[PDB]
RNA sequence: GAUGGGGUAGCAGAACGUUGAGUGAAUCUUAGAUUUUUUUUUUAUAACUAAAUAUAGAUGAUAACUCAAGUGAGAAUGGU
């Protein structure tokens, strides 16, 4: 029904539940930005 | 003394003893808000439920994608893939480039040198002077 | 495995044309060897090649950790009566390596940076024309003595995979036609 | 050429002389031998079975020898108490009584006199290593060259060359 | 600078250079890691909107 | 493609053939009756035949990129046999491009430096294609004055009887209907 | 570069360099080059 | 021989073989009308687990 | 149908035994030299087939072992051999482009050609045994 | 997530199972495709086709597993091949004889077989993943399949110390192909030559099981012709596989044995003797019979390779190209069967 | 089992691409929009698949149809 992402490919053959360990273990944001902002450096000197 | 050399294994010849299609998967890509894949449409909704029951060693995956064009990605069995871009097409003519992927071989495109490919020896060997009856110069 | 350290020196007040001799003449060198050869060199620029080929050193030590194991290396040889290890160049020079931390001039190139000045050539007839005073940097890619031994062993297995040479070779006739000639 | 048709005709060579007499109104079975070397699936009539069928006259009959290269012949000329004398003098002194002197003074070949006795362990290993020390006098052209010598010979018993 | 080197940290693993003991970046005149006061202050005079 | 699969080792190997110049070539003469009145092949005829030879050309797999030639040892190359008065009125000519420079020597002029293989070199020569190969291929003709070579060992045989050899012929058939024993 | 005068970066690097070959202290990877979540 | 082809204007043709001889061309809006083996077909085929070939046979 | 040869019927059975057979089957008029296993690829897209279609292949001209060749006047009996093979699908060449061009004229005109070959397997040869004909 | 719905409805205890349950195969595409591209007969449902993709290393039960399915269809084409390359070469020594049989249906060309086929590798065993694709896991060596094979006593000092193995002894304690017997997880890692070896292990199961599906299935007969169709069907030069020491010790005993008289070297033809390149045309006669012929060289690589062939010719002799095979009596009344022709064995010289 | 197939001056027909505009307060994008490259496929002045590098939620991109032109450059001792 809907498009097929480089997620849905890797649920398929397996891979996923693998990486979600992984990506975890390392506390990195799985399906996700995660919450530490965007870049600010130019945005505190004024950068239009 | 005779020693086996344990590093030679057979050949496989597709359609000697049984034939293998090689194309083992069709992706049929189309879009709901394009206005390139209103033929590819008509070919999902009256042409690919035929074709599909005609070809029952092919995986048919028919799924959405949106902002993009239609394409036609055939996967072979020797593991490359041939992506046909359909946009603005009809039908009938998505038909036509579906049945090329279904003849096709993943092999890459080559320019026609030799009709005939051959890898068992020649029944009568090679030419040979010393094999013959001479040459007087 | 390998360190590696790319080093771009300063801004050198010469052409590309000039100071390109002063790299091809230091490629594959030592440090030690390229900077006797650049303090007897005639070329004003080897005084600079050579302050520049210090500081790289330097940080090859200090950033990279290159070239820290002539002690320990040394002991080998003499303490157990070791042989050496004799390698072949590219260009086929052979070498005996008896430290492979050693530092040598792997790479390097001449880039032209900004322009000096401009210089005005005041010619007959009321002429002027431009005269643009050149500014080159040198690009220098410094290895230890590992990357020639490696090098040198792939050159050599490549030799031996290549088979032997056989006396009646079996050629190939590349032209089909559907019917036998003999 | 210009085109890849013009150079086929240029390059072309054709059909053996015994092909181009086909027949006319009929079909026949013509005898053509070629100029070829056989492969060796074509088995020789001493080689099959009694029992094999397929055992028939030369196809020609349906329709001295060449010089001597290699004819060795075997000799005994050591007798079982000899045999002995040849195993007690090399043990006792290989250096003297080398497979060569027994060789020639029982009449034998130098592989022989291998067969049935073996130097001490000690002088073998003194052979091998000055056959060691002969190889380090050898430059990279030459000890490239002797290398491809013993690889020809493997490749040949392989069936590769 | 750190997308070129955290790339090398992943390549180079255990030879990782020690960025802190090299010189300064002729670019700008800092050193490894450290701001200009310009920066760190925030003393640029900015537009009025 | 089956009939080039196989064992090229021999199609392409260098065989060394042998031919004379004053032996009586039945093939290569124009004068074919009475039998005694046969004359050798002239210098034109025989170097266009031994052209073909340095070719390749008289194999089945010719190719005229591939250096697929063979051998010739031409011997009596001093009885060259030669029709008219070419040997005393033939000129050939040289120049190295300074004025003046034209060298011109006859045939039996340049028979007396060089002898007669010199004759026939420049008979093959130019009958070869010109490019990088003709030296590799006119390289292969050895050419002598008299009987003597150091190629009576190379010359190709066949049960031990050397081509153009009196009975070289019978040896041939003898050893083909050997091979005949075989499925 | 031969006539630049020498800063205090390049003083302190110099002094590393006799550290390290002389033998009083042992080299190590950095640690501050990045902050990777990996650490290895 | 020729294999299960899809006509555009004439429907699925059936596998024939000349050599044993017939050219059926089966026509539908549903896939039990085509005559190919459907899912419903490859269920009924799982749930006869009764089914056994003869012991001679194996 | 007019009878064998009495010749060809008495060799048949030698061709027959040897161990490796050719042929030159001719695909409308055109001769391909090949053997049971080669892969013979058409320089023409054959209408009206699909990738596992067999094909009944009857006009041969020479049929021949190493020693010994069959040959038709015409073209050797259908009787006597039997040559199938399957359609292995169809294959493509890269674009072409051919610029016809006169000197001192900028008009460059293009072609692009870009043509199919069916890909056949030739997947049996043998000679029938003549024995009751 | 609301907005990605999962494309494949499956419980939550789902990514828990070794494998897929067997009802999940009635719902995959790749199945349905791989049944009709094997041209598989309807008696062989999806969930059996299923079950032939489940290696042992993904699945410890004795059932939902490929290990007895590989098993049953090991046995037929170990068998099939063998009496058909004794029927077509009868005289092929025993070392070559194995050499033969791990070329047809050993790891390696059993690993083509499966790629010819389109089946793909599943990353991990897991429930989750669709049947279609053959799941293994290459970390763990301890997977086995039960082989008639005994261990050897001395394999400890086999491997050691280079001690002796008989060819004669392997066809009782060795393999059937000749090999001796019994010769959390973090994925960051690279491939091993190990895994690669777990891997081609889990490609040549499948094969083995298909035919294991089809005799349980379809008959005797239908995994015959499967067998006959897709690993006989391929080619194999087995004059290769020679590798001769001292030849022409071998040949004199050949004739000496088959009371041949002595055979003789003589030079058919030879050109360019020396030169760089020279060719010698040797032929071995065993008095007026020419038994074989070779082109070398050197005189002495002449004569050997002339011995070779002899060998060859004698070793490669076959009845026929398509020989008739003890296991077509065991099917339909046929013909009477006809004795079929003993080699007395390989000759064993100096 | 349709017929036809070189082309300058020149005439005629049918299209692609570029820039901006309307549908558009539309559609899509960290489950990767966009990335001057490389690669792959399709009768192909074009688009497409994948890969690598960087990281945007809109001052981003965009199909399809239509509208308007500062719309297409190996050639002017052309200009910068
Ligand atoms: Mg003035
Ligand atoms: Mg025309
Ligand atoms: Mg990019
Ligand atoms: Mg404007
Ligand atoms: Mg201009």
């Amino acid at each position: 029904p809907r498009r097929v992402t480089p997620v849905d490919k890797e649920r398929m053959v397996g891979r996923w539940k693998v990486i979600q360990k992984e990506l975890q273990k390392r506390e990195l944001p799985v399906l996700g930005t995660g919450n530490h902002g965007k870049y600010v450096e130019l945005k505190w000197l004024g950068s239009k | 003394t005779v020693k086996a050399l344990t590093q030679i294994s057979s050949a496989g010849r597709n359609g000697v003893g049984a034939f293998v299609l090689q194309c083992k998967k069709l992706d049929i890509h189309y879009s709901d808000w394009a206005g390139s894949s209103r033929g590819m449409n008509g070919f999902i909704k009256s042409l690919l439920p035929k074709f599909a029951a005609a070809n029952p060693q092919i995986e048919f995956v028919v799924s959405p994608r949106p902002a993009k064009h239609p394409i036609l990605m055939g996967h072979y069995i020797n593991g490359r893939t041939k992506a046909i871009c359909v946009r603005n097409m009809e039908p009938l003519e998505i038909l036509k480039k579906a049945e090329l992927l279904r003849d096709a071989s993943g092999e890459k495109p080559q320019k026609f040198k030799k009709p005939v490919t051959s890898t068992n020896p020649s029944v009568r060997g090679v030419w040979s002077p010393y094999h013959g009856q001479g040459m007087a110069v | 495995t390998e360190r590696k350290l790319v080093y771009k020196t300063g801004y050198l007040p010469t052409s590309v044309k000039k100071l390109v001799h002063l790299s091809r003449q230091i490629r594959g060198k030592t440090v030690s060897e390229a900077l006797v050869q650049m303090q007897f060199s005639k070329k004003k620029m080897a005084k600079e090649v050579k302050t520049e080929l210090l500081r790289a050193e330097a940080k090859a030590i200090v950033t990279r950790g290159m070239g820290l194991g002539k002690a320990a290396a040394a002991a080998a040889q003499k303490e157990t009566g070791a042989e050496p290890v004799k390698i072949q160049t590219k260009d086929g020079k052979h070498l005996e390596i008896r430290d492979p931390t050693r530092i040598y001039v792997a790479e390097t190139f001449v880039n032209k940076g900004f322009t000096r000045g401009v210089e005005l050539d005041y010619r007959a007839r009321g002429r002027v024309f431009k005269m643009n005073k050149p500014t080159t940097t040198m690009t220098v890619v410094l290895k230890e003595e590992k990357t020639r031994i490696r090098e040198h062993q792939e050159r050599v297995a490549k030799k031996l995979r290549q088979g032997p040479w056989v006396h009646l070779p079996d050629r190939p006739v590349t032209s089909q036609r559907q019917f036998y000639s003999w | 050429q210009s085109t890849a048709n013009r150079t086929k005709r240029m390059l072309n060579i054709p059909p053996h002389e015994s092909f181009l007499n086909v027949p006319v109104e009929g079909d026949r079975i013509i005898f053509n031998p070629p100029s070829s070397e056989a492969s060796v699936y074509h088995t020789p009539f001493k080689f099959l079975p009694r029992s094999d069928p397929r055992r028939r006259a030369n196809i020609y009959k349906l329709f001295d020898l060449p010089p001597v290269l290699y004819n060795p012949t075997k000799s005994y000329n050591v007798t079982p108490e000899q045999v002995e004398e040849i195993r007690e003098l090399r043990a006792k002194d290989p250096k003297k009584y080398s497979v060569t002197y027994l060789s020639n003074k029982y009449n034998c070949t130098k592989v022989f006199i291998m067969m049935c006795t073996q130097a001490p362990r000690e002088h073998q290993e003194q052979h091998k290593l000055a056959r060691a020390r002969t190889a380090e006098n050898w430059g990279p052209r030459r000890a490239a060259a002797k290398l491809d010598a013993r690889r020809r010979k493997e490749m040949l018993h392989r069936g590769e060359i | 600078a750190a997308v070129e080197a955290r790339n090398e940290d992943w390549m180079l693993g255990p030879l990782a250079p020690r960025r802190e003991l090299d010189e300064i970046t002729l670019s700008n005149g800092n050193f490894f890691g450290s701001l200009s006061p310009t920066r760190a202050l925030l003393e640029s005079e900015v537009s009025e909107e | 493609m089956s009939q080039t699969v196989g064992a090229t080792r021999l199609a392409y190997s260098r065989v060394w053939h042998h031919i004379s110049a004053v032996t009586p070539h039945p093939t290569l003469s124009t004068i074919k009756a009475p039998s005694e009145a046969i004359t050798p092949p002239s210098l034109g005829r025989l170097a266009s035949r031994i052209a073909t030879i340095l070719m390749g050309k008289h194999k089945p797999i010719w190719d005229p990129s591939t250096d697929c030639g063979d051998y010739v040892v031409v011997t009596n190359c001093a009885g060259l046999y030669t029709t008219g008065h070419k040997k005393w009125r033939k000129t050939y000519y040289r120049h190295n491009t300074r004025p003046g420079s034209l060298q011109a020597i006859t045939m039996d002029a340049l028979m007396e430096k060089h002898g007669g293989a010199e004759v026939l070199r420049k008979a093959v020569s130019g009958m070869l294609p010109k490019n990088r190969l003709r030296d590799k291929r006119l390289a292969r003709l050895k050419a002598f004055e008299g009987d003597a070579h150091p190629y009576k060992e190379n010359l190709v045989r066949f049960g031990g009887k050397v081509v153009g050899a009196p009975g070289w012929e019978e040896a041939v058939k003898a050893i083909r209907e050997a091979d005949m024993e075989r499925l | 570069p031969s006539q630049f005068e020498v800063t205090k970066d390049r003083k302190a690097i110099k002094a590393r360099q006799s550290k390290f070959l002389s033998g009083e202290e042992t080299w190590a990877p950095g640690k501050v080059n990045a902050f990777l979540n990996s650490k290895i | 021989k020729q294999v299960r082809r899809f006509i555009p204007g004439v429907g699925v043709q059936d596998e024939v073989d000349f050599s044993k001889v017939g050219a059926v061309v089966r026509d539908g809006k549903r896939a039990g009308d085509l005559g190919v083996r459907t899912r419903s077909d490859w269920e009924v085929i799982g749930k006869m687990k009764s089914v056994l070939p003869k012991v001679k046979a194996l | 149908q007019p009878p064998i040869s009495q010749q060809v019927k008495e060799l048949l059975p030698v061709l027959a035994a040897q161990p490796g057979h050719y042929t030159t089957i001719h695909i409308h008029g055109k001769p391909y030299l090949v053997t049971e296993g080669d892969t013979v690829k058409l320089p023409f897209k054959m209408p009206g087939v699909a990738p596992g279609d067999v094909l009944r292949l009857n006009r041969a001209s020479v049929i021949g072992s190493r020693d010994l060749t069959l040959q038709g006047a015409p073209y050797v009996d259908e009787r006597l051999f039997e040559c199938r093979a399957i359609v292995m699908g169809t294959e493509s060449e890269p674009m072409r482009v051919m610029i016809k061009k006169k000197r001192r004229c900028r008009k460059k005109k293009h072609v692009f050609s870009k043509h199919k070959y069916t890909v056949l397997r030739i997947n049996q040869l043998k000679i029938n045994d003549v024995s009751s004909l | 997530n609301d907005r990605f719905p999962p494309l494949e409805p499956l419980p939550p205890a789902a990514e828990s199972l070794p494998s897929p349950l067997p009802e999940r195969a009635l719902t995959s595409a790749k199945l349905a495709a791989l049944h009709a591209r094997l041209n598989l007969s309807p008696k062989i449902p999806l969930q059996t086709l299923a079950r032939t993709l489940v290696d042992a290393s993904a699945d410890e039960n004795p059932q939902f597993n490929n290990a007895n399915l590989a098993f049953v269809g090991q046995t037929l084409i170990n068998y099939h091949i063998a009496e058909w390359l004794l029927c077509k070469y009868p005289r092929l020594p025993q070392g070559i004889l194995f050499s033969a049989m791990k070329a047809y249906a050993g790891p390696k060309p059993l690993l083509q077989i499966a790629r010819s086929w389109g089946v793909d590798t599943a990353a991990v065993p897991g429930g989750e993943v669709d049947p279609g694709l053959l799941q293994f896991d290459a970390l763990k060596p301890g997977v086995a399949i039960t082989n008639f094979g005994y261990k050897r006593t001395e394999l400890a000092y086999l491997e050691k110390f280079k001690w002796r193995r008989g060819m004669a002894s392997r066809v009782v304690l060795d393999d059937d192909f000749g090999d001796v017997v019994r010769s959390d997880v973090s994925y960051d890692r690279y491939g091993n030559p190990d895994t690669r070896a777990a891997a081609e292990r889990a490609h040549a199961y499948f094969v083995r099981a298909v035919v294991g599906a089809i005799y349980a299935h379809c008959g005797r007969e239908a995994a015959k012709a499967f067998v006959k169709a897709h690993i006989m069907s391929r080619t194999l030069d087995i004059a290769k596989l020679f590798e001769f020491k001292y030849p022409t010790r071998e040949l004199a005993a050949l004739c000496a044995r088959e009371d041949f008289e002595p055979p003789v070297a003589r030079l058919l033809s030879e050109t360019g003797r020396q030169s760089r390149t020279p060719v010698f045309v040797v032929g071995i006669y065993s008095g007026s019979d020419k038994l074989g012929e070779g082109a070398a060289s050197s005189l002495d690589h002449a004569r050997f390779k002339a011995a070779m062939n002899a060998l060859k010719a004698w070793y490669l002799y076959s009845p026929g190209e398509n020989p008739r095979v003890p296991s077509d009596m065991l099917e339909e009344g046929a013909k009477p069967w006809t004795p079929a022709y003993i080699d007395m064995g390989e000759v064993i010289s100096r």
